[PDB]
Protein backbone atom coordinates (compact mmCIF):
# COMPACT_ATOMS: atom_id res chain seq x y z
CA UNK A 1 0.00 0.00 0.00
CA UNK A 2 0.86 3.75 -0.34
CA UNK A 3 1.24 4.14 3.33
CA UNK A 4 4.19 1.00 3.55
CA UNK A 5 6.00 2.90 0.54
CA UNK A 6 6.04 6.41 2.46
CA UNK A 7 7.21 4.64 5.46
CA UNK A 8 9.79 2.09 3.27
CA UNK B 1 11.23 2.78 32.98
CA UNK B 2 11.97 6.05 31.04
CA UNK B 3 14.10 7.97 33.30
CA UNK B 4 14.03 11.88 33.72
CA UNK B 5 16.94 12.41 31.07
CA UNK B 6 14.80 10.34 28.77
CA UNK B 7 12.19 12.19 29.14
CA UNK B 8 13.57 15.56 28.54
CA UNK B 9 15.22 13.99 25.45
CA UNK B 10 11.80 12.52 24.32
CA UNK B 11 10.11 16.20 24.95
CA UNK B 12 12.83 17.73 22.34
CA UNK B 13 12.60 15.06 20.07
CA UNK B 14 9.17 15.66 19.81
CA UNK B 15 9.14 19.08 19.38
CA UNK B 16 12.22 19.48 17.27
CA UNK B 17 10.48 16.42 14.85
CA UNK B 18 7.08 19.20 14.83
CA UNK B 19 9.26 22.32 13.85
CA UNK B 20 10.82 20.33 11.13
CA UNK B 21 6.89 18.49 9.43
CA UNK B 22 5.28 22.13 9.96
CA UNK B 23 4.15 22.55 6.16
CA UNK B 24 3.29 26.84 7.50
CA UNK B 25 5.34 28.77 9.90
CA UNK B 26 2.87 30.55 12.51
CA UNK B 27 4.67 33.68 11.85
CA UNK B 28 3.13 34.08 7.97
CA UNK B 29 -0.43 32.27 9.62
CA UNK B 30 -0.06 35.42 12.44
CA UNK B 31 1.21 37.60 9.31
CA UNK B 32 -1.40 36.78 6.89
CA UNK B 33 -4.37 37.86 9.92
CA UNK B 34 -5.24 40.93 7.75
CA UNK B 35 -5.29 39.36 4.65
CA UNK B 36 -8.94 37.76 3.86
CA UNK B 37 -11.02 37.03 1.19
CA UNK B 38 -13.39 39.16 -0.69
CA UNK B 39 -17.40 39.20 -0.62
CA UNK B 40 -16.25 38.74 -4.42
CA UNK B 41 -14.16 36.04 -3.99
CA UNK B 42 -16.15 34.25 -1.55
CA UNK B 43 -19.14 33.88 -4.13
CA UNK B 44 -16.37 32.63 -6.55
CA UNK B 45 -15.32 29.62 -4.21
CA UNK B 46 -19.00 29.02 -3.94
CA UNK B 47 -19.95 28.68 -7.29
CA UNK B 48 -17.27 26.51 -7.82
CA UNK B 49 -18.61 22.61 -9.00
CA UNK B 50 -18.62 20.48 -6.19
CA UNK B 51 -15.92 18.40 -8.11
CA UNK B 52 -13.53 20.84 -8.63
CA UNK B 53 -13.73 22.42 -4.73
CA UNK B 54 -13.61 18.55 -3.86
CA UNK B 55 -10.63 17.94 -5.71
CA UNK B 56 -8.81 20.97 -4.69
CA UNK B 57 -9.54 20.18 -0.86
CA UNK B 58 -8.67 16.47 -1.34
CA UNK B 59 -5.39 17.72 -2.62
CA UNK B 60 -4.70 20.06 0.04
CA UNK B 61 -5.99 17.76 2.61
CA UNK B 62 -3.53 14.90 1.05
CA UNK B 63 -0.55 17.57 1.21
CA UNK B 64 -0.54 18.19 5.40
CA UNK B 65 -1.37 14.62 5.63
CA UNK B 66 2.27 13.95 3.94
CA UNK B 67 3.66 16.14 6.58
CA UNK B 68 2.13 14.30 8.89
CA UNK B 69 3.65 10.87 7.93
CA UNK B 70 7.03 12.95 8.37
CA UNK B 71 6.02 13.42 11.46
CA UNK B 72 5.53 10.40 12.28
CA UNK B 73 9.00 9.17 10.91
CA UNK B 74 10.64 11.58 12.69
CA UNK B 75 8.87 10.46 16.18
CA UNK B 76 10.82 8.91 18.74
CA UNK B 77 10.02 5.77 18.77
CA UNK B 78 7.36 5.63 16.43
CA UNK B 79 9.47 3.26 13.57
CA UNK B 80 10.41 1.15 16.43
CA UNK B 81 6.81 -0.06 16.22
CA UNK B 82 6.20 -3.41 13.71
CA UNK B 83 4.91 -2.47 10.30
CA UNK B 84 1.60 -3.35 11.26
CA UNK B 85 0.66 -0.86 13.98
CA UNK B 86 2.90 1.70 12.17
CA UNK B 87 0.39 1.81 9.27
CA UNK B 88 -2.98 1.17 11.94
CA UNK B 89 -1.65 4.11 13.99
CA UNK B 90 -0.88 6.73 10.79
CA UNK B 91 -4.23 5.31 8.91
CA UNK B 92 -6.85 5.90 11.64
CA UNK B 93 -4.43 9.14 13.30
CA UNK B 94 -3.27 11.34 10.16
CA UNK B 95 -6.51 12.97 9.78
CA UNK B 96 -6.84 13.27 13.52
CA UNK B 97 -3.37 15.25 13.56
CA UNK B 98 -4.63 17.40 10.63
CA UNK B 99 -7.38 18.80 12.27
CA UNK B 100 -5.46 19.64 15.56
CA UNK B 101 -2.35 21.64 13.82
CA UNK B 102 -5.60 23.19 11.79
CA UNK B 103 -5.76 25.78 14.72
CA UNK B 104 -2.25 27.78 13.82
CA UNK B 105 -3.89 28.69 10.71
CA UNK B 106 -7.62 29.35 12.22
CA UNK B 107 -8.10 32.97 13.77
CA UNK B 108 -10.49 32.85 16.52
CA UNK B 109 -11.34 36.72 16.08
CA UNK B 110 -12.92 36.31 12.95
CA UNK B 111 -13.83 32.47 13.01
CA UNK B 112 -11.55 31.84 9.28
CA UNK B 113 -9.06 29.32 8.52
CA UNK B 114 -5.91 30.07 6.39
CA UNK B 115 -6.63 28.78 2.93
CA UNK B 116 -5.31 28.83 -0.66
CA UNK B 117 -2.99 31.85 -0.19
CA UNK B 118 -5.82 33.86 2.11
CA UNK B 119 -8.44 33.77 5.21
CA UNK B 120 -11.88 32.59 4.64
CA UNK B 121 -15.04 31.68 6.37
CA UNK B 122 -16.73 28.02 6.53
CA UNK B 123 -18.66 30.02 3.93
CA UNK B 124 -15.90 29.16 1.18
CA UNK B 125 -16.85 25.37 1.81
CA UNK B 126 -19.96 25.25 0.10
CA UNK B 127 -19.84 24.11 -2.89
CA UNK B 128 -18.28 20.84 -0.91
CA UNK B 129 -21.93 20.18 0.50
CA UNK B 130 -21.14 18.83 3.76
CA UNK B 131 -21.61 22.29 5.75
CA UNK B 132 -22.18 19.86 8.74
CA UNK B 133 -18.59 18.61 8.73
CA UNK B 134 -17.52 21.81 7.80
CA UNK B 135 -19.03 23.78 10.29
CA UNK B 136 -17.96 21.13 13.52
CA UNK B 137 -14.23 21.25 11.78
CA UNK B 138 -14.81 25.29 12.60
CA UNK B 139 -15.96 24.59 15.64
CA UNK B 140 -13.34 21.90 16.93
CA UNK B 141 -10.75 24.61 15.87
CA UNK B 142 -12.16 27.21 17.93
CA UNK B 143 -12.57 25.34 20.85
CA UNK B 144 -8.83 24.42 20.34
CA UNK B 145 -7.78 28.41 20.20
CA UNK B 146 -9.58 28.09 23.72
CA UNK B 147 -6.59 26.32 24.65
CA UNK B 148 -4.33 28.65 23.48
CA UNK B 149 -1.50 26.06 22.45
CA UNK B 150 2.22 27.13 22.00
CA UNK B 151 3.53 25.00 19.20
CA UNK B 152 5.64 22.97 21.91
CA UNK B 153 2.15 22.07 23.20
CA UNK B 154 0.81 21.15 19.89
CA UNK B 155 3.79 18.95 18.98
CA UNK B 156 3.45 16.76 22.39
CA UNK B 157 -0.69 16.67 22.05
CA UNK B 158 -0.46 15.95 18.38
CA UNK B 159 2.51 12.96 18.87
CA UNK B 160 -0.19 11.47 21.53
CA UNK B 161 -3.11 11.76 19.07
CA UNK B 162 -0.75 9.53 16.88
CA UNK B 163 0.44 7.34 19.68
CA UNK B 164 -2.61 5.69 20.49
CA UNK B 165 -2.65 2.00 21.77
CA UNK B 166 -6.91 1.81 21.41
CA UNK B 167 -6.55 1.48 17.91
CA UNK B 168 -8.56 -1.29 16.75
CA UNK B 169 -6.02 -4.30 14.96
CA UNK B 170 -2.63 -3.61 16.52
CA UNK B 171 -0.39 -6.70 16.41
CA UNK B 172 1.87 -5.36 18.76
CA UNK B 173 -0.37 -3.70 21.20
CA UNK B 174 1.72 -3.42 24.72
CA UNK B 175 4.82 -2.28 22.69
CA UNK B 176 2.63 1.04 21.84
CA UNK B 177 0.67 0.91 25.23
CA UNK B 178 4.34 1.83 26.53
CA UNK B 179 5.48 4.82 23.84
CA UNK B 180 2.06 6.04 24.57
CA UNK B 181 3.07 5.86 28.82
CA UNK B 182 6.61 7.13 28.27
CA UNK B 183 4.97 10.67 25.46
CA UNK B 184 2.07 10.90 28.23
CA UNK B 185 5.20 11.44 30.58
CA UNK B 186 6.75 14.01 28.32
CA UNK B 187 3.20 15.86 28.03
CA UNK B 188 2.77 15.73 31.89
CA UNK B 189 6.26 16.64 32.43
CA UNK B 190 6.74 19.55 29.63
CA UNK B 191 2.98 21.26 31.01
CA UNK B 192 4.42 21.52 34.39
CA UNK B 193 7.65 22.97 33.82
CA UNK B 194 5.58 25.79 32.31
CA UNK B 195 2.72 25.85 34.80
CA UNK B 196 -0.11 24.37 31.75
CA UNK B 197 -0.98 21.29 33.47
CA UNK B 198 -4.47 22.71 33.91
CA UNK B 199 -4.92 22.68 29.94
CA UNK B 200 -5.21 18.86 30.42
CA UNK B 201 -8.70 18.46 31.98
CA UNK B 202 -10.34 20.78 28.91
CA UNK B 203 -8.64 18.74 26.00
CA UNK B 204 -11.68 17.59 23.68
CA UNK B 205 -12.76 14.12 24.25
CA UNK B 206 -10.94 11.56 21.98
CA UNK B 207 -14.35 10.65 20.88
CA UNK B 208 -14.38 14.14 19.37
CA UNK B 209 -11.57 13.41 17.14
CA UNK B 210 -12.90 10.15 15.83
CA UNK B 211 -16.27 11.56 15.39
CA UNK B 212 -14.89 14.22 13.18
CA UNK B 213 -12.85 11.67 10.84
CA UNK B 214 -16.28 9.46 10.65
CA UNK B 215 -18.13 12.10 9.56
CA UNK B 216 -15.55 13.12 6.83
CA UNK B 217 -15.37 9.18 5.37
CA UNK B 218 -19.43 9.69 5.54
CA UNK B 219 -19.23 12.64 3.50
CA UNK B 220 -16.56 10.97 1.15
CA UNK B 221 -18.85 8.13 0.87
CA UNK B 222 -21.72 10.61 -0.41
CA UNK B 223 -19.80 12.33 -2.81
CA UNK B 224 -17.45 9.04 -4.01
CA UNK B 225 -21.15 7.88 -4.95
CA UNK B 226 -22.51 10.59 -7.16
CA UNK B 227 -18.65 11.00 -9.00
CA UNK B 228 -17.04 8.08 -8.63
CA UNK B 229 -15.05 9.02 -12.23
CA UNK B 230 -13.50 12.20 -10.60
CA UNK B 231 -12.36 10.32 -7.53
CA UNK B 232 -10.55 7.30 -9.61
CA UNK B 233 -8.85 9.97 -12.25
CA UNK B 234 -8.20 13.39 -10.09
CA UNK B 235 -8.06 12.63 -6.37
CA UNK B 236 -4.72 11.88 -4.59
CA UNK B 237 -4.38 8.27 -4.38
CA UNK B 238 -3.50 8.69 -0.76
CA UNK B 239 -6.27 10.28 -0.08
CA UNK B 240 -8.23 7.34 -1.78
CA UNK B 241 -6.32 4.71 0.18
CA UNK B 242 -7.09 6.62 3.64
CA UNK B 243 -10.34 7.98 3.64
CA UNK B 244 -12.44 5.31 0.79
CA UNK B 245 -15.01 2.59 1.31
C1 LIG C 1 -14.47 17.56 2.05
C2 LIG C 1 -13.19 17.43 2.94
C3 LIG C 1 -11.93 17.64 2.06
C4 LIG C 1 -13.30 18.41 4.15
C5 LIG C 1 -11.98 19.12 4.56
C6 LIG C 1 -12.04 20.63 4.16
C7 LIG C 1 -11.08 21.59 4.95
C8 LIG C 1 -11.53 21.71 6.43
C9 LIG C 1 -9.57 21.22 4.78
C10 LIG C 1 -9.13 21.20 3.28
C11 LIG C 1 -7.67 21.72 3.21
C12 LIG C 1 -7.23 21.65 4.68
C13 LIG C 1 -5.93 22.41 5.07
C14 LIG C 1 -4.72 21.90 4.23
C15 LIG C 1 -3.40 22.33 4.79
C16 LIG C 1 -3.21 22.83 6.03
C17 LIG C 1 -1.81 23.24 6.47
C18 LIG C 1 -1.42 22.80 7.90
O1 LIG C 1 -0.21 23.51 8.22
S1 LIG C 1 0.80 22.88 9.16
O2 LIG C 1 1.76 23.91 9.48
O3 LIG C 1 0.06 22.51 10.41
O4 LIG C 1 1.35 21.68 8.56
C19 LIG C 1 -2.56 23.10 8.92
C20 LIG C 1 -3.89 22.48 8.43
C21 LIG C 1 -4.36 23.02 7.04
C22 LIG C 1 -4.66 24.55 7.14
C23 LIG C 1 -5.64 22.22 6.59
C24 LIG C 1 -6.90 22.50 7.47
C25 LIG C 1 -8.18 21.78 6.97
C26 LIG C 1 -8.49 22.11 5.47
C27 LIG C 1 -8.85 23.63 5.30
Amino acid sequence: TLLQLLLG
Amino acid sequence: YASLTEIEHLVQSVCKSYRETCQLRLEDLLRQRSNIFSREEVTGYQRKSMWEMWERCAHHLTEAIQYVVEFAKRLSGFMELCQNDQIVLLKAGAMEVVLVRMCRAYNADNRTVFFEGKYGGMELFRALGCSELISSIFDFSHSLSALHFSEDEIALYTALVLINAHRPGLQEKRKVEQLQYNLELAFHHHLSKTHRQSILAKLPPKGKLRSLCSQHVERLQIFQHLHPIVVQAAFPPLYKELFST
